[PDB]
């Protein structure tokens, strides 16, 4: 039992790291503000949310073409092609829109977070800040997980509406259904409470989880050249995870 | 400190199991909830359709979920377990003070006076302490049926009350039912 | 940081679009504002597949929607409230007229 | 007047109420 | 404490395998038993429609 | 008895001869 | 191996939870295998695999 | 992808006839007449050696 032991003392260890990360965030949001940290927030704002504006505009571009070409074939053989503007916002605003959109920030934005803190880490520059008498959970994690907080919900409406905009480019524009009946059919079966907003609660979720698992693993790393490495490809795997795996369980309760 | 922080650990994994069997059971996928939801039973004979955890409706609102279906080969039917709900499928002393003086003037009306001993009214105090203790607002020849909600959509079960003067009590057999209508030999016949 | 605010600032405004591009396009939102509605109340026996906030028509003309169904267990009818409008269903100075002196000319015929 | 009741009413017709409307 | 190294190893492989023989039953790959079911047989005109493991 | 044969049967009715009946 | 199989395992629940609200109001129940195995293969299999 | 796609029909089919009550030999009588191996499932093969 040589390899047994390899596995249980390697599962304790993960089960030892959540038991460090829950209390690494219940002493970020539990804590008073201070001077000065609301440019700080503006400031990453800026490299989370807009350097991943791009990565997300032309992905809901690309998946709300083939919903549009995939959704018109299934329907004009039951004689309801007048329902492709409700099964394409439909598909996007429960489903699409908030997973996909949650996996393309974990891989920029995520691992992204989680190199920035750990080369911090590497060069000391958080040991310096925290001799001086500066708290470094303070001035360098704590703006950068609100500002994930704020800008996957913001990512996830914009890819929503170019799914639905490239949807309808496809549908009306190329394969020719009426352009009434496009957004007549969608005003009728799509409700503001229960699937626009339900779909905001979804991202707002999945946006803690994502920044939560990204700035952990680049505070808690191993200061060494691929122990780096061996980090940022930890946040891409965790947050899939863990996306895909709340992802059942807000639908059973949300769509059933 | 490394058992300080793996005690933590260990208790965020039974928080998130908690949460889910309480997804679970809001979602309407394992268990009940409802109000008080005692138990009737009935026996069709065609059930084709009819799922568990399927609905009951009075008027058209739900009152109710379908437990179990099975089929006795001795008889052949097919018996429908399924649990109700106290909150509103049946009433309170206001209401229930409302059918106490309601079933002892209506049972024993201007016919009946004639038609047994000189009780007067005697055996009308015996029928009211049995009535109180768990009874239905179902009357006694309402009839229950399956129904098909919509023109394609599934199947649930239907109570339709009319008349009565008695009441069920909680955990009988409704006495009248009808299957689900078999839309195949309504065809062979029409030909 | 003058440019870092300023980007910042245009990510809130294609926010912003989207918002109101989902709201007041894709949904039903900015057609649910009803003008001094009453409420009236009818009495069914089968609301099978009536939902809350469906709609409610005169000649195929939406005039309402529909705000709760109960039970009532001592009779056991389904009891629906609804909500109707102010303009298109309720009179006015000239319209009234137009009724109160047929009201009495179908009152005070010859019959 | 606003806020009466309307007395006149009929529910809804699914698949047994259709059929047995023709029979 | 190698004893509860060795312990959570063994729940891990045992939970592993264990959801390997409830995938396998989970579809006609192996298994898909009735309960000591007879047969029987019968003669039509005409089945048009009708499958192998219909009910 | 178990392994015997129903010798009561009708057979499916296609919806090509529903019509040719129904003319 | 590990990341690939269970995120399947979750997919697959989602799409025949959701599939199933579908096509019970339409009368359509047994087309659940049809459309939970073509949304796979032709569509989720390939894309979101490669993502992982 | 392969092992994807095996795994998220065995998903779909344990919430679709082990807790939601469809047939079960319904189940996979209407996948084995619309699913086609040469245009179903080859063709999400084509697509992950391009992906890949
Ligand atoms: C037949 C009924 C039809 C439905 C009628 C509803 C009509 C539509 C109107 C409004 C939509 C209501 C739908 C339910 C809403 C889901 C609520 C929810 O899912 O709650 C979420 C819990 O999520 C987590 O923990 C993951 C944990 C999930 C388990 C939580 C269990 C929820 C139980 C309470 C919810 C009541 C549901 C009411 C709907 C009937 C919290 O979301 P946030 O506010 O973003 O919190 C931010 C997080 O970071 C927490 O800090
Ligand atoms: C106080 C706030 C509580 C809110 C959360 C409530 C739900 C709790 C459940 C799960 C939460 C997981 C989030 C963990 C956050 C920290 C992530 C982390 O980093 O922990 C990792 C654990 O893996 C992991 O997350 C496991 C990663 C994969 C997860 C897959 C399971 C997801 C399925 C979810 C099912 C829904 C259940 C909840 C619904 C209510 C381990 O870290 P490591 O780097 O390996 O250790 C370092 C050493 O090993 C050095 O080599
Ligand atoms: C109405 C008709 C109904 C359909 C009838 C078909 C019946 C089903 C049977 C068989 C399925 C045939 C469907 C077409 C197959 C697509 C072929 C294709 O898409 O070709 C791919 C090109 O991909 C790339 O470049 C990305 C480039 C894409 C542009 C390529 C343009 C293709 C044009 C030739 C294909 C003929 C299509 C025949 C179908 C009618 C190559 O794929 P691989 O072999 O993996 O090469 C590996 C790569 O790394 C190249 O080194
Ligand atoms: C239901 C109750 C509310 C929901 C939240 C629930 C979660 C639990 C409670 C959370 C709030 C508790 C209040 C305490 C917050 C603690 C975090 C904090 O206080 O962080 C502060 C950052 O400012 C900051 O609020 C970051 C500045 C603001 C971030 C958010 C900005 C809001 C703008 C978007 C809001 C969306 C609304 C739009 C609706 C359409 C302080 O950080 P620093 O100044 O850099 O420190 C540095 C020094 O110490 C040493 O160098
Ligand atoms: C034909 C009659 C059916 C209408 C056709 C249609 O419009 O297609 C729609 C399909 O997408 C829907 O909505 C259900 C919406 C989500 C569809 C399934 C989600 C797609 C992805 C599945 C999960 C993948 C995980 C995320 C991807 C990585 C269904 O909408 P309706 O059925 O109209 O009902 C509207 C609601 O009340 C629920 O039904
Ligand atoms: C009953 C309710 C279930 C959900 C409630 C649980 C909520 C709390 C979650 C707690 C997570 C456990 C924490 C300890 C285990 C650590 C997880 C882990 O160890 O993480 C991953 C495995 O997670 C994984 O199995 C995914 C781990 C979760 C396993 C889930 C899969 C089986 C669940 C069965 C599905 C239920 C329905 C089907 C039943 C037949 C490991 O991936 P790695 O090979 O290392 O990738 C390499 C990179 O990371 C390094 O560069
Ligand atoms: C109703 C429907 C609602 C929909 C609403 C509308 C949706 C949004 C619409 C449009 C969004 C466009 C996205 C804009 C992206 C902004 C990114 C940005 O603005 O980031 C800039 C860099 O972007 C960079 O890399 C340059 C980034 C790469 C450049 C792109 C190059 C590819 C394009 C060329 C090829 C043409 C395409 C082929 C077509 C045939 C910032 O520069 P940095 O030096 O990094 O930081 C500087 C800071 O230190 C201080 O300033
Ligand atoms: C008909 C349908 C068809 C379907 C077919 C079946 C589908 C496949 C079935 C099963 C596949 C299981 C996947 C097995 C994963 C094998 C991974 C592996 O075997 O990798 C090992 C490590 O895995 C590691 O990290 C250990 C990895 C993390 C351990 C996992 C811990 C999470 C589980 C614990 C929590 C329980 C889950 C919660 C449930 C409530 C290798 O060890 P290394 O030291 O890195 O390399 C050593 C080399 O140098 C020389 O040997
Ligand atoms: C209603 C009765 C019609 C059948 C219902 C059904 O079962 O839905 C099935 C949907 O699966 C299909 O292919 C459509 C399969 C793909 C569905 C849409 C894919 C989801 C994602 C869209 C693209 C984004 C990529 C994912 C992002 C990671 C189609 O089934 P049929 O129509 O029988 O045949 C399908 C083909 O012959 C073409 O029509």
């Amino acid at each position: 039992m040589n390899t047994i032991a390899w596995l249980g003392r390697l599962v304790i260890e993960r089960i030892r790291g959540i038991g460090v990360a829950a209390l690494m965030l219940l002493q970020i949001i539990f804590s008073l503000p201070s001077a000065g940290g609301f440019g700080r927030f503006v400031y990453q704002m800026h490299r989370v949310g807009v350097m991943s504006l791009l990565i997300i505009t032309v992905s809901g571009l690309f998946i709300g073409l083939v919903l549009g070409l995939q959704g018109y074939s299934i329907l004009v053989n039951v004689g309801s092609e007048s329902m492709l503007g409700t099964m394409v916002s439909l598909t996007l605003l429960r489903e699409l829109a908030p997973v996909v959109a949650a996996l393309l920030f974990a891989g920029r934005a995520g691992s992204a977070l989680t190199a920035e803190i750990g080369s911090m880490k590497q060069s000391e520059q958080l040991a310096s800040m925290e001799m001086i008498g500066v708290d470094p959970l303070k001035q360098i994690v704590s703006p950068r997980l609100w500002a994930g907080i704020v800008s996957l919900p913001m990512l996830t409406v914009i890819f929503a509406a170019i799914g639905i905009v490239g949807g309808k480019l496809v549908g009306v524009d190329f394969l020719g259904v009426d352009e009434g009946s496009f957004w007549s059919g969608m005003q009728n079966n799509v409700q503001f409470g229960h699937d626009v907003v339900n779909g905001i609660i979804k991202s707002i979720v999945f946006a803690l989880l994502c920044t939560w698992i990204a700035v952990f693993q680049g505070y808690a790393c191993d200061p060494t050249p691929e122990g780096i490495a061996t980090a940022m490809t930890r946040t891409v795997v965790y947050s899939s995870l863990c996306v895909l795996g709340f992802d059942f369980v807000l639908t059973a309760v949300m769509f059933g | 400190s490394r058992t300080s922080e793996l005690a933590v650990g260990i208790f965020v994994i039974i928080f998130g199991i908690a949460l889910f069997f309480l997804a679970m059971k809001v979602s309407g996928l394992v268990g009940t909830n409802l109000s008080d939801g005692y138990t009737m039973k009935a026996q069709f004979d065609n059930v084709n359709g009819l799922k568990p955890r399927a609905k009951v409706t009075m008027s058209g609102v739900t009152i109710g979920r379908v437990d179990s279906i099975t089929l006795d080969p001795v008889t052949r039917l097919a018996t429908v377990t399924f649990d109700l709900d106290g909150k509103l499928t049946s009433f309170n002393a206001e209401q229930l003070k409302e059918v106490q003086k309601n079933a002892l003037d209506e049972l024993r009306y201007s016919s009946d006076y004639t038609q047994a001993t000189p009780a007067q009214q005697k055996t009308m105090e015996q029928q009211l302490i049995s009535n109180m203790n768990s009874i239905t607002s179902i009357d006694e020849d309402a009839y229950i049926m399956v129904a098909t909600n919509g023109l394609l959509g599934e199947k649930y079960l239907k109570i339709v009350p009319g008349g009565g003067l008695n009441y069920l009590k909680r955990g009988d057999t409704i006495s009248n039912t009808q299957g689900t209508m078999d839309l195949e030999d309504l065809i062979s016949k029409f030909i």
